[PDB]
Parts: C-alpha cells; structure tokens; sequence
DNA sequence: CCCCCCCCCCACCCCCCCCCCCCCCCCCCCCCC
DNA sequence: GGGGGGGGGGGGGGGGGGGGGTTTTTGGGGGGGGGG
C-alpha cells in the first residue's frame, strides 16, 4: 500500500498489509502534524489477484457417513481460478490463523457482536478470535483444442512417434473398433459405432446462421440378458466431458436444466 | 524562453514518456496542454478517406441531436497520433478528463453556444480492440480501459447523484470550493481548510448540481461460462446519457474503466484487505440500424418487380422449398398494421403462424432462423415454457422486500417475434397462457396485490408435430393435431409440412443439401477484407439479397412503413370469406373466424411493407388471399382437397 | 509560494525534453544544442538550489527522470563509441557533453546532509529526496552491468595519459571529479525516518522504518550489486593503478572513497574463521535449545485451565499467581510477581555522518556472495600491498596541518579508515604467514600515533563524542599492532613512553563517562580497556599505579551496564569483561567493589537456563567467576553482617569507616 | 401408461476511547563550600 | 571535588468531549402419487 497525507502531499509507500486494512500512523514529513488522515494511492499501491475457495471432506473418505469437515482455501496469484466447483483437488501451501478483522478494529466498520483472547493494546475492551484458513501457494485436480499445431505441439516426440506408426498402418481402423470396449464381448457394430461417434462429425454454421449438428446420436436396443450397459459404462470411463444417468431416475428438467 | 503557462512539447517528445507512471505524465500541465492540442488535432483533421472530416461530421450530428455524447472510434486514434491511444488505453480517468474538454472545445468551435444546451462533453470511445470476459479480470486491469461482454441481469432506478457538490462548514467561513463526486466513494472532508481543523458538515444550499445515475449487474452470459462452472458477475455503473441505455435480460457489450475501492464489509466478512470493484461505462452496447446510402440501397431494391418474391427467397436461403413457409415466415417477420379506432377499438396488427408437420422438416432451423432475422427476439422450446416465464411473474423483490412483476418472453419481445419451437410438447396449463398476449396484445396479471396490463405485442411463430408424431393426410386438422380451436384460431397462418417419398424432390433436395454441407464447411487486400469477400460470394450462390441488408430492410419496413388499405376488392375478400366460412362447417377443417378475415388483412399489408408502400396494390391482396386460401386448402383431407381447391380456384388462379 | 514550483517543475520538464530521446530509425540520440541544455540545467542547480539554499531542482529533476532516462544512456553510448574506436585508432565535441554529463551525476548524486543550519525546504524535502539518490544508485549499477562506470575511468584514463607534468588545475579537477562519482554512487544509502514529535504517540508506534521507494529492494543497493558491477567494470583496478601512481591534489577523495567501502563491513566476515546447509543445521538446534527452554516456562494445559498458587511468604502473608508451572516452581512464582508489575521507572533520551561500525546494531553483519566476497577480499589485499603506506602518509602528512579546520565528518572518516585496515591487515597475518604486519607500517611512524593522539584528545575536551568514539577505536587498533609488533621484534618502547601521564590519565576517563552512552561507545571503552591492559602488562610506569585509575566505581558502571547486553553480545566481549573482573576481583583483589546487587541479578539471569549456551566458553567463565564470587561474598558477610545492607548501595566513601568496609580487618 | 393433482420447499443515557493540558518529577548543569 | 539548588524537559494522570449502541401467506417450480 502508499498514502499520501491529507495536510501536506508528502507519500508514504511500501506499506505491508496485515488482514485489517493498514494504514500509516505517522507521517515522514518532520514538519507534519498529521495522524491517520491518508488518502491511498491507488496507481502506486500494488494489488494481488486473491480468491477463497471452500473445499469439504471427501464423499469417500468419511469415516461412517457423518457430516463432512470443511475448511476455508486461499489462492492468490496464477494460482486462482484453478479450482472449479464439484473438483476434487490437492493443495500445497501454509495453514495459518485468520482473525475476525471486524473485532480488531477497522476503517468504517462497527466490530462483531468462543471466548476470545484480550489485553491487546489495539483491542481495547474486546477479545479476538480466529478461524483456521490454508493459504494456498499450489493447486491441481485429482477428479476443445480442435486445430492440429496446438494439440501436436503439447505432445512428447514419443507420443508423435507412436501417432505416426499408427498412421503409418492401413488397416489401423479394424485395429480401433476391436479397442472399444475390450471387456465386452462381440458386436462389432455396436463398437464400430461408439468409434464413429467418439470421433464426431464436423460441425458447421451457414451463411444465414442457421447451424449443422456435428455430434452423433446412437441408440443400442436391448433386452436386460444382453451384456448392454457395459458399453455406457465403458465410454463414460473413457471418454472426457462425460455423463451417465437412468431413465425413470432422471426428470426431463433433471435432463436439460433446471 | 517560453511562458511557463503555455510551455508545450513535440509528439516524439509525447512518445518519450519519462514521469514515473503514465498518470503523473498526463498530468503534468506542458504535456496536459499538448495532449490537448493532439487530440484536439485529431478531432479536427483526422479524415476519412473521403477527405471528409469524421468528427467534423460527428460533432455536427451530435448537436443536432441535442446529445451530451460524441462517439469517438478507438481505431482511428490507433491510425493517427497513436501514443494518445496508448495513453488512453493505460489511463483513461485522466486522458479522457482532457478528452472531453477537447471534445467541448471542438463543438463549441462548431456550434458556438453549445455550453447552453450541455455545459459538458463526454467522449464514449467504440471499437476499443481487446476484449475479455468477466472470468479473466484481473488485477493488470485495475483503473486500465477495458472491454466486456455480459447479461443485464438486474437494473436499478434512474437516480440524480451528486456530480460537484460544495459543504457548509458549521464553524467559520461556512461554504467550501466544490469537490467533484466519483462512483465509488462519498466526499471525506478531514478537516475544513478555512479553519484547518475537524468539524461537521452539510451539502451546501447555495448552489450543488447532479447527473444522472444507475447500477447494473452484469453477468457471465449463459452459453459463454463453460458448464458447470458458476456465472460471474460485476456491478456496472450508468451515469449521465448512459442510463436506460439497457433492460433485464439484454447481452450487451461494455467498454468502461475497472475500478476498485476500499470497502470495510468485504474485508470485515473475507477477513483480508481485498477491495471491491465495478465497471464505471463509457460505452454501453446491444447491428440494425443504418447510413443513408443504406437508405437508399434499401429505397432502390424496393421498386423491383420482384421484390416481395427475392425477399421470401432470401428468407432461410440455406433451407430448401418450403416457399408457402418462407412466406408465412416473411408475412409474420414484416407484419400489418396495428390499428385503433378512435382508440374505442384496438386490432392486432402482428402476424401469427404455426408450422405443423412431420419430424426433419426444418421447422425449428426455420423458427431459429428467425431469431437470428427479427430485431426483437426470443425463444423457448416446448416444455422449457412456463405460463408465467410466457407472459409475466411476480416475485417477492429480495431488496424491497416486496411484490414487483417480472416481464416473460412475450414481454422480452415486445414488438418482435417469440418463437415456441416443440409448441405441441407444452403442458396445456402453459400453452393456455398465450392467448391474451396473441390476441389482444397484452397480459393481465392481477396476482399479491398487483393488478396491471402489460404490453406483448409480438408475432408468435410455433412449430408442432402433429398427434402421434407424424401426419394424415386421410384425417381433417382437428384429429391431427389436439391443439383447441380457440389456439387455432389465433394462428391465423396455419402450413402443414408432409414429408413425402418423392424421387425428383428428394433427388433435388438432396443436392442442396450436401451442396450447402460443402458450400458451410469451415476451410471453404487484407486477408479479412479476403475472406468476408468470400463469405459474400458464398452467400449470394442462394440469397437474392445480402442477408445484412435484409435485416436492416426488415428493421425498416417495420419502422418506417404503415400501408393503407384502399380501392379495396371489398366483395372479393367478403365472397373469401364467406365461402371459407361455408367450406369450413366440415367439422373437423381449420375453423375459420373473424380474426382470419383480419389476418387477410395484415398479410396484405405485410406484403405491401416488404415493397415498402405506404399503400396496399391489388397484386398484395391477392397474394394474401392465396396465401389464406392454400393455407386452409391445404390443411384438408385428401377426400376433399381437389374440390375444395378447384371451387376457390377462381379468387385465387385469376392472380 | 508555490506557484513559483510549478513554474520551476514546468522549466525541469521542458529542460528534460530539450536533452534528447531514443530514434527509432532503440539507439539513444542526443538533442539540438544538447551541451547548452545540460550547461542549463547544472545553472539551475547552481542559479537556485544552491543559492537559494532549496533542493526544488534536485526534486523536479527526479520527477522527470533525467539521469535515468537521459544522462546514463548518452555516457553509456558515449563510452560505446569510444571503446569500439579505440581498437579501431566528432568525438572532439561528444566527450563534451559526456564531461558535462557526468558533472550533473556529481551533484544529482552530492551526499545529502542535514543540520540545524540546512533551511526549512531542506530539511522538510530531506526524506523524500534521498528516495531518488538511492533510485539512481541502482540504476547506475545496474543499466547494462553499470557501463557508466567504465565511461567515468574512461574519463579518467584521458587525463592520466597526460603526465603528472601535463595535467592542468582543470584536469586535476576532471580526476577528483571523477572520484567524487565513485564515492557518491558508494556513499548513497536509505534515509532515516524522521517522525515529528510535537503531538504525542497513539496506541500504536510508527508501523514501519522503511525508506525505500516501490521500484527498490534493499539487495539492489547491497554491497554486493557495487562489488559486482565495480568488478565487472574493473574500477577496482583502476583504483589500484590510481594509488600506484601516486607520487597528491585527489588524495582526500581517495581516501573517503576508501572509507566508503570500509565504513559498515566486519573483517572477520571475509574469512571463514554442503558447508552452509550444515550450518544452518547448527543454528536450528542452536534455537532448539531455546526450545526446549521456553516448554518449561508454558503451560502442560491450556490457558483457561487457571489453577491458582498462592505463596505464602516467610512472614504470615500471602501471595497469589495462576502460573499452572509456577505450583511446582517458585523461581517462577516469584519472577512473574515481579514482571506482574504494571510500573515501569522513566528512561531517558540520547546528522552530518552516516551509519557505520560505529553506530550499527552490534551484530550487523553483510552478507557478502561468495564471489563478492573473493573480489572485495582480493581488492583490498592488493591496495595494502601497494596503495596503505603511501595513501595514509599522504593524508596523515595533509591532516598534521589544518587540523582546526578538519571538519567533523572528515576526522571520523580519517579516523575510522586506519582503524578499519590495521585490524584487517593484523587479522590476514594472523591468518597467512604470507602476509606482512610491515605492509601497514605507516601506523607504527610516531606522525601518525601524533596525530591520532590529537584527534583523541582534541576531541575529548572539546566534548565530541563522535570523534572521541572514533579515535577510541583507533587508539585500540593502534595497541593491538603496537602489541604485535612488540612480539614481532624500539618504536614500541618510544610510544610506552609517550602514552605516559596525561594519555593514561586520558584513557583512564573515557571509561568513566562511557557508561552514558550507546552500547557501541561502551564497547569501544572496554576493548580499549582491555587492549591498554594487555599493552601495559607486556610492557610491565608502575603497573599498580595505572592500573587504580581505572579501578573505580563508574568504570565498574560502564562495565556492569555493558554486561547488561549479554544475550546480544558475542561471547569473546564477554571473555573480555570476565577476563577484566579476573583480574580486578581475583587479582587485585579490590573484591569490596564488586559485592554490589546490580551484579548479583545480571549474574543469575546470564546463569538461568534463559541465558547463555549451555557450552559456551563464555559459560564456563562465568560459572568459573560465580563460584569464587559466592565463596568470597558469603566470606565477607560471614565475616560483616552489615554487608547484607552494604549489598544494596554504593560502597562508603567516607573513608575512615570506608577502610573498614573494604576490608573488615 | 399418461395426465392431472397435490404436495413440498423455498424466498437518551452510559461506556469506551481518545485527545489535550498541566503539573510534577527527575536529570543535568553550575555554583558554593 | 562533591553536594545542593535551580531550571528545563518529558512523562503521566485527569478531565472533557464524542460517538455508538420467526411464522405466515403467496407464488412458482419440480417431484411424486393416484385414477381412468
Ligand atoms: N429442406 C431442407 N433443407 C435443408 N435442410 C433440411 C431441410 N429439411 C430438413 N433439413 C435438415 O433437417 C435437420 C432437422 O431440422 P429441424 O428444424 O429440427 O426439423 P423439424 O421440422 O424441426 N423436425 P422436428 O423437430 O422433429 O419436428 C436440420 O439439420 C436441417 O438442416
Ligand atoms: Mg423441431
Ligand atoms: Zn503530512
Ligand atoms: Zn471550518
């Protein structure tokens, strides 16, 4: 943070935050009279990117379906925006304290109203509590670039070599339809169809707007002998941005949104 | 050697930026004088390639409109004296400070004593090239110049705010100089400067003045946020010219400057100094208007022969046949004539059709063809449609705490078009709700103590299978589609589309069809100006006119033409009509009404806006009564449609 | 008024523009009638602010950056074109504005100073202006490696190629110049903050001392940025042949340089005394000790667990204290009814020089790269191989003369640049036989030891603590070469001779008035003790007879007050104060002294489990001392139960009970 | 099996605090014994 | 040469002023269950 005092134009800068807004208690003018009267300099101060994400215990890691222990994440930085709601995810950073910033006294805020702690100068009459916070310095998920040169070129020399003698054979698609679904058995229709629809049409837009689906529809009729579910199962597994849900289960707002 | 008070520099010196940021160099007065004179400058001599000075011609419309606002594109600031581009992206609080003085200046020059109709200029800069969504705003963006695409998704009131304001010191020499209002924070007065000390204080009464102002939160549009992931938002400042600019639910396009401020209730309940932020607009957008060549483009293709047949060939150009659709379509998009007699006796002038027929026959491209066309649009599929999100809702206000209406689609599309694709898949409870909206034009709710009548006054076009999923041709209407009378009634074009086994049909059909898969493929002088060029010569291959321009044609012959009925065949449109009576007592036919005779009518009019004539020819009527004597014609069963066409053969093949 | 501000700030401005600016056909391009801009512009330094008395040019000039985006890139280009000439041979014109340039570097770059003489703008444009000196230090160190610096011994080099013979008033000045660049561009440093003090402090103290300005890290103005751009620019081997060739006009500029690189760095640093891993494994379980000495002193359960103790005293009172540890421990009870107390007593208060070993934090060290530390290390070894004797002859054969006129700054700066290498020299022979205590003979010719006695004295009456502190520290580097040269063997028995009467008398009384000040004048009193004891042993007119003078109560005060640092001193200061009190106590046997209480506490809290390392040296001294001190204390009470109360006070200078004090017959 | 119903959930005084002023206490310096 | 007295600075205390301090109805959507 920087401040420039309101009764001479002199700057104070550098000024470190802690989790109150900070703001200077003297001036470095010798000739100054001034005390907290500050105006910040928003072009000289520096911000950061900051941004709380809440995670919860993990579904299968609870000990007999009790509730779910949750926690407050800090991310700052590059280090923002990685996260998405309903991601399961792992974290690196530092596990630290966060007061309750309104009972420690701030600019334009009356405080809040566990015992807390007091005796502290800044506080007065009034006793300070903390939550627990993890300040994140790192994130990754645990749980379409559709142009050749941006997908070729995020590839190791060995997955080009490996795309290339797959190429390289004339009979390769046979060799595809028999590596959909290796766990079920037969129907190679049915494969050759999955493959065909893991492998779109091309989507096109008119002249006059009006769009041409590229996505392809595919319907396996069965009765409940035949080994038809293990299909779903497979792609779901398989294959990125997808979804599995049931028929009765599933309402038609359910289906579209809600 | 100079006047230190008009000191002033070259423009290297301008690129040659040495203060310690951008802002102490706008500021410091030698280069604020000469920003002054470059933009200045730039106002004056910037050309088009015409040699006609743009803001010249600018400034001479803005007065004439009386506006407060000069449109100034970014681009042709970027093509001349660029280093006030740069600064204008880098520090716009400052830059466009002097902008608008400069502004001023100029229409002063051009209009002396414009300071009487506007003290005040302000220059809304357009076409600022880099864009970003409300996702990927940062910290890099704080107080920079920004462009942001969003949903209106909820507007305040229209409010005066504070724009200079003097206080009233209750010590001393009481009144102090006029401090100048942000967006963002009040005036904090530390200690007054005639006492130098603390004190109360109160606005002053001897003289304050006021802008307008108005909030806006804008939201992640829809189909933009990647799914799953939540809408993000930010609050959108109005102020001045700007307000009721945009209404809920519209996606516009924002250029303004992203600011932030200290704020003790995020910081009290985040528990970190992390700082609010807004939007502060400069420049608010929704394509539809027009120039005067443009004007005349549309004058000048209006005297052709066949114009009105061009126009139904260029609607959905891109799907083939189905001219009666094309032209129910073209009928409903250009409209009649609303009417009010005496204002005793208000008459629908929208246009409603229903395509009823059989599954991959284009019906829904063609209603979503129409959302692209209409210059007030919206759609809703089927069981998507709630009687409430069709006509309106109250909803218990979460800020007001309480009751206010929220306007539905036909309340969206007020003048315009609303297009219920799937129409047969709606629950009966929903359907049942258009019927006010299609016939009267308005909705009435009366629900928690509201009672008032909106206006929805639009063209509905809906597209429905028939009962059983396809039709038959050996039942009358009423057994192959369950919708009432009453509806079909308010439908008042009906086209039936057969899907029929037909070998040079499909033969040709199925040309078109993989020609335009080919002719749409994505791979099929700057290279820009290249390949709109190509865009063009793909489009007129099926489009008679350009599609721009028949958007622009649409948007006009609505606006601008009302044909008058006159030299009116009144016995040939009453002998229609009492003979489309007497051939439809068949229980079971299209159940012709009153409001048929008047949609006659509006089609004759909508033909004669297509031509924009402010009066309807014969050769309008007549199409209008082959269009409403195929549409019942061919809503009838086989046992009965070749005498039925053969005995109305003689209103409509004498055409 | 300051209209007439902005109409100077509007005049710098446009001045800026006129000097020139990058071409695009980026390479910097001088401006039309370049020279007479920059003629202008040192006018207005000269025309206002020195005349004037203000510093609004020195601040307007900041604001619209100059030297940083002017005046370094035409010396930079400048010294491009002539070192690509020179392995090729209008430059006849273009070497003018780079003198002139290098000029205004000078007085942008001038040494800023305070005092109660500087005007009201001066003092009040003081803190901020030192922001933008230290800017242009890191940008002249900095901008492509600082090649601003081989332009300014470029510079130079075209005055040293005309012979001693040739170079003219003018070209005498163009070198010292040049050496006031090199000292400036060392000299800058962050500024202090100077808080008003009319209005009374809130709850809360000043929140933080730092200077520095947003675009600055202290690592850009650190030693090892000079170091490393003064290595990679060779000034320091232009400093060496410049002291080489010295056979007298630049010779104060030289030394100051000298001193500027000296002033702040301890000579034991550059000398070692998975290596610096290891280390830091040391100083982890070195604070782990601290560790596992505050668990004893918290509590086993949480705070509101507040079981209550109640001492009842010897008498049939009773005390109370919720200290859950303290049940089971009385040493703790009764230290936390005393730190309970909410009174505290009163304490009491107490420029043109700039920080250094004589003013800084005792432990302050720098922390030098390890090439840095092999270039500085090998500079300084080749000046004491060359440049020592004759530059220190030089200005010691100046300073004998006009010594009423030597300004403060110039006799502590004189004072501490001898003490500084007579120390590293005596520490890099102590270290390498290869290295010669001869090659700092200079200190040991009796002008100098003259001189510095002046200074000392000089000093001393006049009741300058600065320069008094300073000569102290020289007097003690002096006894220490003077010792080892004694054991190296006539000039040292000439000198023992010569700190007889007045000097001892002197050095006696420094000690007593030492105990008022700062913990670094006290420091320098006891080494200087210490170094004069040692000194007069060796030699050993009489031993007794110098030695009762120091032998009295406010030495003993300056010592006990010194010791009170204990945890931040370093343990050889405490081997020396022990070693003091071995003598004093054990030795001479004044032992009445000492049984006072100040030492009896500052005894316990130094041989707490809260004090020193358990196996420091330091330690095993103290409890060496504290065994024979109780012994001898519980000697004399046995012996004097009025002791008890002559515990608490001073001893009786009433002497004919005073005797008996001391002694107890 | 489909449609409609119906059920559910949700929106003016007193204390703490801060500033200002006055007096007292402690240190230092100068004079006297 | 040391002790007392006088004078100046600095700190602390006291006083005064100021500001802060949930069920019930209505509407809508979605889900579940029952009857033809
Ligand atoms: N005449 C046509 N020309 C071009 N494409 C056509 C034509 N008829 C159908 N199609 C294609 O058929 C597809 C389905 O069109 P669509 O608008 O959904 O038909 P629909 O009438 O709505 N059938 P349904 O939704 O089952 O009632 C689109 O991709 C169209 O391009
Ligand atoms: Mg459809
Ligand atoms: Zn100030
Ligand atoms: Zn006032």
């Amino acid at each position: 943070a920087s401040f420039t005092c309101d009764m001479c134009r002199a700057i104070v800068d550098n000024v470190e935050q802690s989790f109150k807004y900070t703001e200077p208690t003297f001036c470095p003018n010798p000739s100054c009279e001034n005390r907290a009267f500050w105006t910040l300099n928003v072009t000289r101060s520096r911000f950061l990117d900051w941004q709380k994400v809440r995670i919860q215990e993990n579904a299968n890691e609870i000990p007999t379906g009790s509730m779910p222990r949750t926690l407050d994440v800090i991310l700052r930085g590059d280090s923002v925006e990685r996260a998405k709601p309903g991601d399961r995810c792992k974290f690196t950073g530092v596990e630290i304290v966060v007061p309750d910033v309104t009972q420690l006294g701030l600019p334009g805020v009356k405080p809040s109203s566990n015992s807390g702690v007091t005796g502290l100068r800044s506080l007065g009459v009034r006793d300070l509590t903390y939550k627990i916070s993890f300040l994140a310095c790192h994130v990754i998920s645990i749980g379409n670039e559709r142009d050749q040169e941006v997908f070729l070129n995020s590839l190791s020399s060995d997955e080009i070599n490996e795309l290339k003698e797959m190429v390289k054979d004339e009979h390769i698609y046979d060799k595809l339809v028999r590596s959909i679904a290796p766990a079920v058995f037969g129907h190679e229709a049915v494969k050759k169809g999955i493959l065909l629809q893991m492998l779109g049409g091309v989507h096109k837009s008119t002249v006059e707007g009006i769009k041409l689906r590229g996505d392809i529809n595919i319907c396996v009729v069965g009765d409940p002998s035949t080994s038809k579910s293990q299909f779903l199962k497979y792609v779901v597994g398989f294959a990125p941005r997808s979804v599995y849900t049931s028929g009765k289960a599933s309402s038609a707002a359910g289906l579209t949104a809600a | 050697d100079i006047d230190p008070l008009r000191e002033e520099l070259t423009l290297e010196s301008l690129s040659n930026v040495k203060a310690n940021s951008y802002s102490e160099w706008i500021t410091q007065p030698n280069v604020s004088r000469t920003i002054a004179r470059e933009l200045k400058s730039f106002l004056l001599e910037y050309t088009d390639e015409t040699g006609r000075s743009v803001y010249g011609a600018r400034i001479r419309t803005l007065g004439e409109m009386n506006s407060e606002s000069l449109e100034v594109n970014y681009r042709h600031l970027a093509e001349s004296k660029a280093i006030l581009a740069l600064f204008l992206a880098k520090c716009p609080e400052e830059m466009l400070k002097i902008f608008d003085l400069v502004a001023m200046e100029a229409t002063e020059l051009h209009y002396p004593d414009y300071a009487r109709i506007h003290s005040e200029i302000h220059v809304r800069i357009s076409d600022f090239p880099t864009i970003y969504s409300l996702r990927e705003l940062r910290e890099s963006n704080l107080s920079s110049l920004v462009r942001v695409t969003g949903v209106v998704t909820r507007r305040t009131g229209v409010f005066p705010q504070l724009k200079y304001v003097k206080f009233n010191c209750l010590k001393c020499g009481s009144i102090l100089g006029p401090f100048f209002q942000d967006s963002n924070e009040e005036i904090r007065i530390s200690f007054c400067t005639n006492c130098k000390s603390k004190g109360p204080f109160r606005v002053n009464g001897e003289k304050t003045v006021y802008r307008n102002y108005q909030r806006v939160t804008l939201q992640e549009a829809p189909g933009t946020v990647p799914p799953g992931r939540l809408p993000r938002h930010r609050e959108v400042i109005l102020l001045a010219d700007l307000v009721d600019v945009s209404k809920p639910g519209e996606e516009v396009e924002v250029t303004g400057i992203y600011k932030n401020n200290y704020d003790g209730n995020l910081n009290a309940k985040n528990g970190f100094p992390v700082f609010a932020t807004i939007i502060e607009a400069n420049s608010i957008k929704r394509v539809f208007s027009w120039t005067e060549e443009e004007e005349r483009e549309f004058r000048k293709i209006s005297r052709d022969r066949g114009i009105i047949d061009k126009i139904i060939s260029s609607m959905a150009p891109s799907i083939y046949g189905h001219r009666d659709i094309k032209t129910a379509v073209a009928c409903s998009l250009f409209g009649g004539v609303p009417k009010n007699v005496n204002g005793k006796h208000s008459i629908r002038g929208d246009i409603n059709v229903l395509l009823l027929g059989d599954p991959g026959t284009a019906k829904s491209q063609i209603l979503k063809y129409v959302e692209k066309t209409a210059h007030r649009a919206v759609f809703a599929t089927g069981q998507g449609a709630s009687a409430v999100g069709l006509t309106a809702s109250v909803r218990k206000d979460p800020i007001t705490k309480e009751w206010t209406l929220e306007g539905g689609a036909l309340v969206l599309a007020d003048k315009g078009v609303c297009l219920i694709d799937e129409f047969d898949k709606m629950n009966d409870q929903d359907r049942t709700s258009i019927h006010e909206a299609m016939e009267q034009q308005s909705i009435s709710i009366s629900k928690a103590g509201i009672v008032t009548t909106l206006q929805a006054r639009c063209s509905i076009i809906a597209a429905a299978n028939p009962n059983g999923g396809r039709y038959n041709s050996t039942l009358p209407l009423a057994q192959n589609v369950s919708l009432t009378e009453p509806i079909l009634s308010r439908f008042d074009i009906l086209c039936v589309v057969r899907d029929l086994v037909d070998e040079e049909a499909d033969e040709r059909l199925a040309t078109f069809v993989v020609d335009s898969h080919v002719r749409s493929h994505p791979e099929n002088l700057n290279a820009r100006q290249r390949r709109l060029q190509r865009q063009r010569k793909k489009e007129e291959e099926i489009s008679p006119i350009p599609q721009e321009l028949l958007m622009k044609y649409i948007h006009y012959a609505r606006t601008k033409i009302y044909p008058k009925l006159h030299q009116m065949d009144m016995d040939k449109v009453s002998r229609v009509y009492a003979d489309l009576r007497r051939e439809s007592i068949s229980t079971g036919s299209f159940p012709i009404t009153v409001r048929h005779l008047e949609s006659i009518l509006r089609i004759a009019e909508s033909f004669a806006k297509m031509r924009l004539s402010e009066f309807v020819s014969s050769y309008d009527l007549d199409r209008a009564i082959k269009v409403v004597v195929d549409s019942f014609v061919d809503a009838q069963k086989v046992s009965v449609r070749r005498q039925l066409r053969r005995s109305f053969a003689i209103y409509t093949l004498g055409h | 008024a300051d209209f007439s501000l902005t109409v100077l700030r509007a005049r710098i401005a446009l001045l800026a523009t006129a000097i020139g600016g990058p071409d695009y056909t980026p390479p910097y391009k001088l401006g039309d009638d370049c020279l007479a801009c920059l003629k202008d512009l040192k006018r207005w330094f000269k025309l206002v602010d020195d005349q004037q008395k203000r510093w609004d040019v020195a601040m307007a000039v900041a604001e619209y950056r100059i030297l940083t985006d002017d005046l370094l890139p035409i010396l930079i280009d400048w010294e491009n074109k002539c070192s690509l000439a020179a392995k090729l041979a209008n430059k006849a014109y273009y070497d003018k504005i780079a003198l002139n340039c290098l000029q205004l570097l000078v007085l942008m770059t001038w040494p800023l100073i305070v005092t109660e003489q500087s005007s009201s703008n001066q003092i009040t444009l003081y803190g901020e202006l030192k922001k933008h000196q230290l800017v242009y230090k890191k940008t002249i160190l900095s901008m492509e490696s600082g090649k601003v610096l081989r332009a300014a011994i470029r510079l130079a080099l075209d005055v040293i190629k005309i012979d001693r013979l040739s170079r003219t008033p003018r070209d005498n000045m163009v070198l010292k110049l040049v050496l006031n660049f090199f000292r400036n561009v060392i000299a800058i440093e962050p500024g202090e903050f100077t808080i008003n003090t009319k209005k009374s402090m809130p709850k809360k103290g000043i929140t933080s001392i730092d200077t520095l300005p947003p675009n600055v890290s202290m690592d850009d103005i650190s030693l090892n940025t000079v170091i490393s751009s003064f290595h990679k620019n060779k000034v320091f081997g232009f400093l060496l042949t410049l002291t080489s060739s010295l056979s007298d006009f630049i010779n104060i500029p030289l030394l100051e340089i000298m001193f500027y690189f000296t002033k702040d760095v301890n000579q034991e640093l550059l000398f070692p005394r998975t290596s610096a891993g290891f280390e830091l494994s040391k100083l982890l379980q070195k604070e782990h000790q601290m560790r596992k000495n505050v668990i004893k002193h918290t509590s086993a359960r949480h705070s509101r667990f507040g079981g209550l103790l109640s001492i009842q005293t010897p008498d049939k009172t009773r005390l109370t204290v919720s200290g859950s540890q303290a049940l089971v421990d009385e040493k703790i009870a009764l230290q936390k009814l005393d730190d309970s107390k909410k009174w505290n007593k009163r304490i009491i208060k107490k420029e043109g020089l700039p920080n250094s070993l004589l003013n800084s934090q005792t432990g302050k060290a720098i922390f030098f790269t390890e090439s840095n530390g092999k270039h500085f290390k090998e500079f300084i070894n080749n000046f004491i191989d060359s440049g020592f004797n004759i530059l220190l002859h030089s200005v010691t054969n100046y300073f004998t003369t006009e010594q009423d006129r030597m300004v403060t700054l110039e006799q502590v700066e004189y004072l501490l640049f001898f003490a500084w290498f007579v120390k590293y020299q005596l520490l890099r022979s102590k270290i390498d036989n290869s290295a010669d205590i001869k090659q700092v003979s200079e200190a040991l010719k009796e002008v100098t030891f003259i001189l510095v006695s002046s200074l000392l004295r000089s000093a001393y009456d006049l009741k300058n603590w600065t320069v008094t502190h300073a000569g102290m520290i020289a007097f003690n580097e002096l006894l220490n070469l003077v010792s080892r040269t004694k054991a190296a063997q006539d000039i040292e028995f000439i000198v023992s001779r010569l700190f007889s009467d007045e000097r001892i008398q002197l050095l006696s009384n420094l000690p007593k008035i030492g105990s008022k000040y700062s913990l670094q004048f006290m420091k320098s009193c006891i080494e200087l003790t210490h170094s004069v004891l040692k000194v007069l042993e060796q030699y050993s007119v009489n031993f007794q007879k110098v030695q009762a003078n120091y032998m009295t109560e406010p030495v003993i005060e300056t010592y006990i007050n010194f010791l009170e640092r204990f945890r931040e001193l370093e343990d050889d200061s405490i081997k020396k104060v022990f070693s003091f009190f071995h003598r004093v106590f054990v030795q001479a046997k004044e032992q009445a002294l000492l049984f006072r209480f100040d030492l009896i506490i500052l005894l316990r809290e130094m041989l707490s489990p809260d004090g020193l390392d358990r196996m420091s040296r330091s330690r095993k001294y103290v409890s060496q001392f504290s065994d024979y001190f109780l012994a001898r204390l519980k000697k004399r009470l046995k012996k004097s139960p009025a002791w008890f109360v002559g515990l608490l006070f001073p001893p009786l200078h009433n002497s004919e009970v005073g005797f008996y004090q001391r002694y107890g017959e």
